[PDB]
């Protein structure tokens, strides 16, 4: 029972305590001290030690007797910014199929962690995309911007030869008026649907932004639904994977199935 | 009966994927016209006349500026209006560039495929902004990439009061070089290349006749052509002014002068030269022993007879040019406002609404906003808001109520937060605020905030590593929100009433009585503390960052925290020991710092990472540096710096003021700080941050401004043209694509932009002209284009006739640029400490998005060409021995023990440094061997066992598992290797050299803690470093670690490590 209590390295304690609630904990050098309460606040974990010569944490010395009652108790009376033993999430035969095949249970443990490096796949493949299209969206931003700072040099270019074209046709007139000013008005004519043209240019390019900006957000729209199934999918291949490893070591055996 | 007869009827063959030719994904980014990587080479451009005329040039995509000014107003004569033309000297040109900036072309020798045109026009103008010199701006912001105006209208203050404070450390350091002008001007250009240490390691000085080499030093007559020899036997450690002398001695001996008058010719000659490096602009400047300098230890270890060269100071001293500094054209509270320490109440923050949410209605059930304050770890109990309006139209209109007194926020608190999804708990966007500004004013108002989308790694609700600040994407999570306005502007309290508060808490401390419940937290000890208390702190002490401290040695440690004084290397385990959620232990802590020990750098290095965001913290951390680090130093440990900044919450800041000032103190230094800030310049977590940085570098680096110019051109060229070879020119076999590779290099641009300048790998080396007919496409599918330069050094012949580098569009370098960083310092510690194992961390820089360059190290074969090569007619089997055979056939006589020796320390080194560090499995196609037998691995993938992220766990894999073709020639040739006093040996370097990386381990976890600054996935998190906390066994004893070892390599091996 001191062994197997449900809750009894620093590393795969975290992995196990990762993505807990606030209250989740659980029990780990000999010479430093013996065992470690390792309890989680928060997003953070704070590691408490249990020295024994009794069990305690310093002072009131009077494994299993002092788990127990923090159990119903705040750690803040001991220690005082502690204000939070509540999850003592350590079962994992809660599901997975009850399967005592073992065989079985390995041959599950393949099926989800290929079900998990599919949907991996699928994530990183939109995680590009979704960073790609932001690259490709503003690149065409900041071409809208260069499309409109250029049309508005023919604009000002078409106003340019409006002050200089109409003092040059008043003055003279009579020399060469329909030799003269046809081949201004041809150059001002061409100007102007040039101007034309760009307008229609810049125009396209907003079509199509809204057109990225539509696929950008049903990029992100389904990467936030491949997320909680790639969560769960993972958190049910560690404990497929716990249930193993409770019962029969076998580590390099899983190496085939992973 | 395969399949069962079930189909998968989704399963769809017809052009359906990134599997099918499964390489090179980096794209995209445009080049020379708006949406076309390569202008046609011959273009209409419409030129926009002052008279407003449109006449439209079809001319060349190489055609000089010049050349279309001119041909524009021999063309303008026959449009109207001819008269009310200026001559075309009184004119510049102008366009819209890509950047979507006006940019007046006042380089008229610049050509039309150059200058990024957007549209192809160009419109005539008298030059306006009459301070010409001052629009040469533009020079800047093609360094940086994007033009200098672009700040100039930013509203954010922080951002211009950087830009003008800033200018202090520029300043400081112009003036530091023209000091003792023409020599310090030197100094900056070409500073010394040299070791840390002037000692000597034992097995380097052996290889000499009791401390002397062999030199040679060259001198110059006329017109050049002939140089002379003088080959001198000098003492190691005799300074470049000796080593000059002697030189001019043997040069100046006569038959027709005395003794006495040859002493006298010595001396007026001696100081009118220096002495360079035949073959790269490296030189030796200041008294160092020779063997200090890095070209001369080099020369040592490879049996190698150095090659100086005497150089006239005059001559240098010309080719210098004065780098004229200008300020530029960019050239306060009320009083009274607060201590944040009268605001009598709690911590609230309301949540508004989030706008650009974009879920599925079907999929997910409700949505929440989740929140915390931190400091790294947190203040308070992390709180959420309710499931309220959920998915469309998200809408809360609730204050949080956060346990925290407003005055018990430490300076560097910051609200972390993250829209979540729903036990079905799965954040969506996140973003984190500084609950103060720079200007150290609590955040009171309204703030709008643009989320980041969750990363690969993390798993957890809410990310505070994280970048502080809102995302400049626009159209992403933007969650506004609002802060308690307290009818006046809080600011944080000044250290002198820190330092009171303080000076009054250590009294009531000392008045506070007897036994103390929770008595944990303060002395009882007194002056007199206990033998075995001092002793548990200096092993608290030794310990790792990555080895948690419990809260009894957390209180523990606080409470002796005066002592801890003694220990200078317990800080950082001491400041994260502090409760920072309490003002009254954060002032203590305040004024521990403001005195506490310099400590060595690569301890101070931890202060500057994410778990210690403090300013006074990071305040004594860069007085550190300032101290001890040298310019050696820096430049290795370089990249970790430049990765920090991104832990700073504000741009002015201490630590940037530093690195700024030793970049323009040192050409070397800066010319990788530019490099690795232009890196990261696409990344718009940093885009800001780093351009205002180059910004500042650039204006104040000299003429090194216009070398990089034409660097930063290179790649540019490069990047435009492999982008086509991987888009277009995809499907066409070598031969085609090699066609076109060549008959774009030889277009005149090309041959412009990629011929005279700097390697970005090393800018000593210069490259000269291209060899194109030594350039050529690589085999890989990303397209990685093999470049040939002319070497056009004076010396070229002596060291490198030929200098060649690999620029590869396509791939992330910055994992290999680490690991190749690791192990260039797992080199100098080994050898360093006397024990030669010799890996060649050949060289490779990031210049951008999976863009790079990477060294070529010449007559070196992978395993797999050399069983290629050797292997015989009968497509059957390779036979083990023809690595083996291979060498012997390179090395022959007392050569070939001298080669397997090499062969057997490089092994050895790669075996430990590849093991700890996890790398990708080796095999015969990533290892390779060198003609004189030296070993070393290649593409190494990812690192810290990132696929482990997929099953993983308790894996610790061996990714160099030495195969029989390895062992042969480590035991010369015997049947049964296994079982020789050639493989003893072998395994007793690994052993030595795994237990000096072991020793160092801290040093090692701190690196790559302070990487996780970069967007490597890799390095998501301090548990993706925790791998190596496991590898180097650092919870053991390190017997148990030996043991531990030896069993890693032995199962890998199946039989040969266990004895001692
Ligand atoms: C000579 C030596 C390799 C020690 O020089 C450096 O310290 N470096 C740092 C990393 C750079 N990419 C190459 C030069
Ligand atoms: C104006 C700009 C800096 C872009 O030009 C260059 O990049 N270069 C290379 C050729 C020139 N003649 C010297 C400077
Ligand atoms: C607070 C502490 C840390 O520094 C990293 C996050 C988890 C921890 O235990
Ligand atoms: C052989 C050719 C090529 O260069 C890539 C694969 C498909 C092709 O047609
Ligand atoms: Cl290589």
């Amino acid at each position: 029972s001191l062994q197997d209590a449900e809750w009894y390295s620093r590393e795969e304690v975290n992995e196990k305590l990762r993505d807990t609630a606030d209250g989740t904990f659980l029990v780990r050098t000999k010479m430093h001290g013996d065992y470690t309460l390792t309890l989680r606040k928060g997003g953070n974990n704070k590691l408490i030690k249990i020295f024994h010569r009794k069990y305690g944490f310093s002072d009131p010395l009077t494994v299993v007797e002092l788990i127990n009652h923090y159990r119903n108790e705040s750690l803040a009376q001991y220690n005082p910014k502690l204000d939070v033993l509540l999850y003592p999430v350590s079962k994992q035969q809660d599901q997975v199929v009850k399967e005592d095949n073992i065989e079985a249970v390995g041959k599950k443990l393949h099926e989800y962690n290929t079900q998990f490096q599919e949907k991996s796949r699928e994530y990183d493949r939109l995680y590009e995309e979704y960073t790609r299209t932001s690259q490709e969206i503003q690149m065409k931003r900041t071409a809208i911007e260069a499309f409109n700072e250029t049309i508005k040099i023919f604009e000002e270019q078409c106003q340019t030869q409006e002050r200089y074209s109409k003092e040059y046709i008043e003055k003279f007139k009579r020399e060469g008026n329909e030799k003269e000013i046809q081949r201004i008005m041809h150059n001002y004519d061409k100007l102007k649907s040039r101007i034309s043209e760009i307008i229609d240019s810049r125009r396209r390019l907003e079509e199509d932004l809204k057109k990225q900006a539509a696929e950008y957000r049903e990029i992100d729209k389904r990467m936030n639904s491949i997320k909680p199934d790639l969560i769960q999918l993972r958190k049910t291949r560690d404990q497929y994977l716990m249930w193993l490893t409770q019962k029969g070591v076998r580590q390099k055996k899983l190496n085939e199935w992973l | 009966s395969y399949y069962h007869h079930h189909h998968h009827h989704d399963y769809d063959i017809p052009t359906t994927f990134q599997g099918a030719m499964g390489s090179m994904p980096p794209r995209p980014s445009s080049g020379e016209l708006w949406g076309i990587h390569l202008m046609p080479p011959r273009i209409l451009v419409e030129c926009l006349l002052p008279n407003g005329m449109i006449v439209t040039l079809e001319c060349l995509r190489e055609a000089t500026l010049i050349t279309i000014k001119h041909e524009l107003f021999k063309e303008a004569r026959k449009y109207p209006l001819h008269q009310l033309l200026q001559d075309e000297s009184s004119y510049i040109f102008v366009s819209v560039t890509q950047e979507a900036e006006r940019e007046e072309f006042f380089d008229e020798t610049r050509r039309l495929c150059d200058l990024r045109l957007f549209q192809p026009f160009l419109k005539v103008i008298e030059p306006v902004g009459n301070r010409e010199e001052k629009i040469l701006n533009r020079e800047i912001g093609f360094a940086i990439g994007m033009p200098v105006c672009e700040f100039d209208m930013v509203k954010d203050p922080e951002v211009q009061d950087f830009r003008r404070n800033i200018l202090n450390v520029c300043k400081e350091a112009v003036d530091l070089r023209d000091l003792n002008s023409p020599h310090s001007r030197a100094m900056y250009v070409y500073p010394p290349n040299v070791e840390s240490s002037p000692e000597l390691p034992k097995h380097i000085y052996n290889k000499l006749d009791k401390g002397q080499i062999i030199v040679v030093i060259w001198v110059i007559v006329s017109p050049n052509n002939d140089k002379q020899k003088y080959t001198l036997k000098i003492n190691h450690d005799c300074v470049p002014e000796q080593v000059i002398a002697e030189a001019i001695r043997k040069k100046t001996r006569s038959m027709l002068l005395s003794s006495e008058q040859l002493k006298l010719c010595v001396l007026e000659y001696q100081g009118k030269y220096i002495l360079k490096v035949c073959g790269c602009d490296e030189y030796f400047l200041e008294k160092y022993p020779l063997s200090q300098y890095k070209y001369i230890r080099s020369c040592i270890m490879l049996g190698r007879m150095p090659n100086l060269m005497l150089m006239a100071k005059e001559s240098l001293y010309s080719q210098l040019p004065m780098d004229c500094f200008t300020m530029p054209s960019y050239s306060n509270g009320e009083t009274s406002t607060k201590s944040l320490w009268v605001i009598n109440s709690a911590l609230r923050i309301k949540i508004l609404c989030a706008t650009y949410v974009n879920v599925n209605i079907r999929d997910i059930d409700k949505i929440y906003v989740r929140t915390g304050i931190y400091h790294g770890g947190e203040p308070l109990c992390d709180n959420v808001n309710t499931q309220r309006v959920p998915c469309s139209n998200p809408r809360w209109n609730e204050w949080l109520n956060y346990d925290i007194y407003i005055p018990d926020l430490p300076r560097a608190a910051r609200l972390c937060l993250s829209i979540c999804s729903v036990e079905e708990h799965c954040p969506l966007a996140w973003g984190n605020i500084n609950l103060f500004d720079y200007t150290d004013t609590l955040v009171s108002g309204k703030m709008a905030l643009n989320l980041w989308p969750v990363p690969h790694g993390l798993e957890d609700l809410l990310n505070p590593i994280g970048v502080t600040g809102s995302n400049p994407n626009k159209e992403t999570p933007c969650l506004e929100l609002e802060f308690d306005w307290f009818s006046s502007v809080v600011k944080f309290p000044d250290m002198s009433v820190i330092e009171e508060h303080a000076n009054w808490s250590v009294s009531r401390e000392a008045g506070f009585s007897y036994s103390h419940a929770g008595l944990s937290n303060r002395l009882a000890r007194d002056n007199e503390l206990r033998e075995n208390d001092k002793e548990q702190l200096k092993a608290i002490s030794t310990r790792d960052p990555l080895s948690e401290i419990t809260e009894q040695e957390k209180d523990f440690l606080w409470s002796h925290r005066h002592y801890c004084v003694t220990i200078p290397e317990i800080l950082p385990k001491l400041l994260l020991s502090v409760k920072w959620n309490s003002r009254d232990e954060v002032a203590q802590m305040y004024c521990l710092v403001k005195d506490w020990p310099p400590i060595k750098p690569e301890q101070a290095m931890e202060l500057l990472d994410c778990n210690y965001p403090d300013p006074m913290v990071r305040g004594f951390a860069v007085r550190c540096l300032e101290k001890y680090l040298t310019d050696d130093k820096l430049s290795q440990y370089l990249i970790q710096l430049v990765q920090v900044l991104k832990y700073e919450q504000y741009l002015d800041n201490l630590l940037v003021r530093f690195l700024l000032k030793k970049a323009l103190t040192n050409q070397r230094i800066g010319h990788f700080f530019f490099w690795h800030l232009k890196s990261e310049m696409h990344n718009k977590t940093v885009s800001q941050r780093f351009g205002l940085l180059l910004e500042s570098y650039c204006r104040a680096c000299g003429m090194y401004l216009k070398h990089l110019n034409r660097q930063v051109e290179a790649m540019e060229k490069l990047i435009n043209l492999t982008d086509i070879l991987k888009q277009e020119k995809k499907d066409e076999t070598q031969k085609v694509q090699m066609k076109f590779l060549v008959e774009q290099m030889r277009r005149p641009d090309f041959m412009d932009a990629l011929q005279g300048f700097l390697s970005p790998l090393n800018p000593a080396h210069q490259l000269g002209n291209l060899r194109l007919e030594e350039c050529r496409i690589m085999s890989s599918a990303k397209r990685p284009l093999w470049l040939n330069w002319e070497n056009p050094d004076i010396m070229s012949e002596l060291l490198f006739q030929n200098n060649e580098i690999i620029f590869k569009n396509g791939d992330d370098l910055r994992q290999d640029m680490l690991t190749l960083q690791i192990i260039r310092i797992m080199e100098n510690i080994w050898q360093n400490q006397g024990l030669d194992l010799r890996m060649l961390p050949y060289g490779c820089l990031s210049i951008g998005d999976c863009v790079g360059l990477i060294e070529v190290v010449r007559n070196s074969h992978t395993i797999m060409q050399i069983q290629c090569k050797g292997g015989l007619k009968g497509a059957l089997q390779f036979n083990s021995h023809t690595l083996h055979q291979w060498l012997k056939d390179k090395n022959k006589g007392e050569i070939y023990d001298a080669a397997i020796d090499l062969f057997t320390r490089s092994c050895a080194g790669y075996c430990v440094a590849t093991f700890i560090l996890g790398i990708g499995d080796r095999h015969n196609s990533n290892i390779m061997v060198k003609d004189d037998g030296q070993l070393f691995h290649i593409d190494f993938g990812h690192f810290l066992d990132h696929k482990k992220k997929k099953f993983g766990y308790k894996r610790e894999r061996v990714p160099f598992v030495l195969t029989q073709d390895f062992l042969i020639v480590i035991s010369k040739g015997a049947q049964e290797c296994t079982k020789t006093r050639e493989f003893e040996r072998f395994q007793e370097m690994c052993y030595k050299a795994y237990l000096a990386i072991r020793q160092h381990a801290n040093l090692f976890i701190n690196l790559f803690s302070m990487m996780l600054g970069s967007g490597m996935p890799e390095l998501q998190s301090f548990d993706d470093i925790a791998y190596i906390r496991k590898t180097l066994a650092l919870d053991k004893t390190e017997q148990e670690a030996l043991e531990y070892f030896m069993k890693q390599m032995n199962d890998a091996h199946h039989g040969g490590w266990t004895t001692k």
